[PDB]
């Protein structure tokens, strides 16, 4: 990207380019393509986001939030998740 | 009404031949 | 501009110092601008006739460096140089050479200021692009902690209140 | 004498080649062989079937260059799909040994696509088949939302729990191999009415 | 059909088997699959596939241990139906040819996960020591690891009613009472056993005549 401006910017600066495409057309259909996916992929992923935050959060105590309940879940759900097992092999 | 059926698969012999 | 390359194959007979079987590689190598590049073959004995057919890209100024090698020892070594090709021309080169191994290799090569600044861009776009398909990753990852395993579980569960009516039925027969 | 004993037909000489294709390394030659082989196929498609089958399992081990003609192969498998049972093991077996190995993500990711769909089949060998559809999937976000699109498992996490999913996939096919015979007594039937509703 | 002593060179062409039944362990799913169990966590974790058993035949040479005969595999049906088949097969060597030095094997491959399917092996003998091949009768088997073979109890009354493929002195009222024998050997069906590590088959192979055996 901007190392390869600065070499084109060296290449109309050092020296004098007498050169003056159908995979670059092709490769930029493709990479449109690729960018309207990305862009369901990105309202998929907003929707998935709207179902993780639930909230709006007013984006001041967002982060808290975000930082504090997926610890006290993720603390939560181990204790049964290893609880289950004992019940299981007992009856086995 | 319909006609006998049409079995899927069908047996060797072996037996007579033999 | 671009110059494009595609490798029809490698025909001929190739020997090394050592016996042994190796699976024909076909190296591509570029001055500058471009990346190292390979093409991946089955022959594995001394006289071969194989096609790559394996679609290639490489920058606007640069030569084209096609080695044959097994996959391992050395079959051939030949250069191509796209100075001698003219813009928006397609034409093939075979180009049949020794130096271990008497070799022949047929690689067909074909030619697509401002306009690479702007394709340089596009492909820099595309970048972004796919940085963005990282932001999308991570925020598929960042959504949410383990939830539907914990629904796994549960329906394991299920499957031991199940399991002590089937046991609890056969203590009934029992 | 090769090529004359393949195309010799006394199917014990078809069997024998396959050791034949274990040993070909030694010849680094053209596909020729291949397509006299495939021909062979055709030929076996047409009455050695159950033996075209044991033939591709085999044929399997080409391990060669020129992978268009995998693609080849690929619509080979869905022509293997035909009638012989023993051809959908043998197509399941080559189904392993190209998830093994694999050549182009694309065709493939809808190639699986198709297959894996079919792969709910209640058959013992159809769901060793399915279960290769994990290991395709190792080899990632984008492609995970393109799968759960058609995911059938609510709950699936990893591979543990993939096996769960399949666990809950559970189904019965007597009742899909008489929907089959429905078929055939269809087929039996008039279809000559194309109108609706 | 006709029982009578007709030699190796005397007589004229290729073997070929019947293969019907099995024994269900009942450690498993029917088909001998998965091994199932509500410990099944430890299914995932040691990725317990679920194989449906067929079947492949071979003969291992001489007990010279070299190899001669063709090995030989046939379809798919449930194996939790236990398999039952009675499907014929064959390979191309003649009894002429058959060296009366020669021995039976067999391999069970089912099918059962990714890049999975299992195997089973077992192995027997091909001829009498009174030479006629297999008494050209039925039979039943059994087999382990290594090491292992058949019995005739259960399997010596089913040899009884291979006595009666073997034509001992018979009448029209005993055939008639042989279908009543066919109900019989229907209420046969009652065995019960449940080893481990080993498992029987049920497979007859009566022919019309005993063979015999010799060099050329």
């Amino acid at each position: 990207l901007s190392t390869q401006v600065n070499a084109m910017t060296n290449v109309f600066n050092i020296l004098s380019s007498q050169t003056n495409d159908c995979c670059n057309i092709l490769i930029n259909r493709l990479k449109s393509e690729y960018d309207d996916a990305i862009k369901e992929r990105d309202t998929y992923a907003q929707f998935l986001s709207k179902l993780e935050s639930q909230n709006k959060e007013i984006s001041e105590s967002n982060k808290e939030k975000q930082y504090s309940h997926n610890l006290s879940e993720k603390e939560n759900l181990k204790k049964e998740e290893e609880r289950l097992l004992d019940q299981l092999l007992r009856l086995e | 009404n319909l006609k006998n059926v049409f079995v899927q698969l069908e047996p060797t012999s072996y037996h007579m031949h033999s | 501009n671009i110059s494009l390359f595609r490798a029809n194959g490698d025909s001929k007979l190739i020997k090394e110092y050592g016996d042994g079987f190796i699976p024909c590689f076909f190296i591509l190598e570029s001055i500058r601008g471009e990346l190292l590049y390979v093409s991946e073959v089955q022959s594995g004995s001394l006289r071969k006739l194989s096609f790559q057919e394996l679609p290639k890209l490489t920058g606007a100024s640069t030569m084209i460096v096609l080695k044959l090698v097994g996959l391992w020892c050395v079959l051939c070594t030949y250069t191509i140089d796209l100075n001698k090709l003219q813009p928006i021309n397609e034409d093939t080169v075979l180009i049949t050479g020794t130096n271990a191994p008497v070799l022949d290799l047929i690689d067909g090569s074909y030619t697509l200021l401002l306009k690479l600044n702007k394709l340089l861009e596009y492909s820099s776009q595309v970048h972004e692009e796919i940085n963005e398909i990282s932001s999308k990753i991570e925020d598929d990852f960042l959504s949410l902690k383990n939830q539907n395993h914990w629904y796994m579980r549960t329906v394991q569960k299920s499957i031991e209140t199940l399991e002590k009516e089937v046991l609890q039925r056969k203590k009934s027969k029992k | 004498y090769v090529k004359m004993a393949l195309l010799q037909n006394r199917e014990r000489t078809n069997d024998i080649i396959l050791s034949h294709l274990i040993t070909y390394l030694n010849d680094k030659d053209p596909a020729l062989r291949v397509s006299l082989i495939q021909t062979i196929s055709g030929i076996s498609i047409l009455l050695g079937t159950v033996t075209l089958e044991q033939y591709i399992l085999p044929l399997l081990i080409q391990t060669i260059t020129d992978s268009e003609e995998l693609v080849v192969i690929s619509v080979l498998q869905s022509l293997k799909s035909l009638f012989k049972t023993g051809l959908i093991r043998k197509k399941y077996y080559i189904d392993i040994s190209k998830t093994t190995s694999p050549l182009l993500l694309h065709p493939n990711n809808w190639i699986r696509q198709f297959t894996l769909m079919i792969i709910i089949e209640i058959i013992n060998k159809l769901s060793k088949a399915e279960v290769y559809c994990i290991l395709y999937p190792i080899i990632v976000e984008f492609n995970f939302k393109s799968m759960i699109s058609c995911c059938k498992q609510p709950v699936s996490r990893s591979v543990y729990n993939l096996l769960c999913s399949w666990s809950v996939r559970a189904s019965k096919s007597l009742f899909w191999k008489k929907i089959i015979t429905n078929h055939v007594d269809s087929f039996g039937n008039n279809r000559i009415e194309f109108i609706t509703k | 059909n006709n029982i009578t002593f007709c030699v190796s060179q005397d007589l004229d062409v290729p073997l070929k088997v019947k293969i019907k039944s099995l024994e269900g362990h009942k450690p498993l799913l029917k088909p001998s699959q998965k091994i199932l169990n509500p410990e099944l966590m430890l299914i995932g974790s040691n990725v317990f596939p679920s194989s449906d058993l067929i079947v492949s035949l071979q003969v291992f040479d001489k007990e010279r241990n070299r190899n001669l005969t063709l090995p030989i595999y046939t379809p798919y049906i449930p194996f939790r139906n236990s398999r039952t088949w009675d499907y014929w097969l064959t390979l191309p060597i003649r009894i002429k040819q058959l060296t009366f030095s020669s021995h039976l094997r067999i391999i069970l491959w089912e099918y059962n996960g990714s890049k999975q399917i299992p195997f089973f092996n077992l192995e027997t003998s091909i001829f009498n020591l009174k030479d006629c091949t297999l008494k050209r009768g039925f039979e039943s088997l059994k087999f382990r690891y290594d090491v292992i073979d058949h019995c005739e109890v259960v399997t010596d009354n089913k040899d009884q009613e291979n006595l009666n493929k073997y034509f001992q002195g018979e009448f029209t009222r005993l055939p008639w009472l042989d279908e009543i024998t066919i109900s019989k050997l229907r209420k046969q069906r009652e065995n019960r056993t449940w080893p481990q590590g080993t498992f029987v088959l049920n497979l007859e192979f009566p022919m019309l005549e005993l063979p015999v055996v010799f060099i050329e």
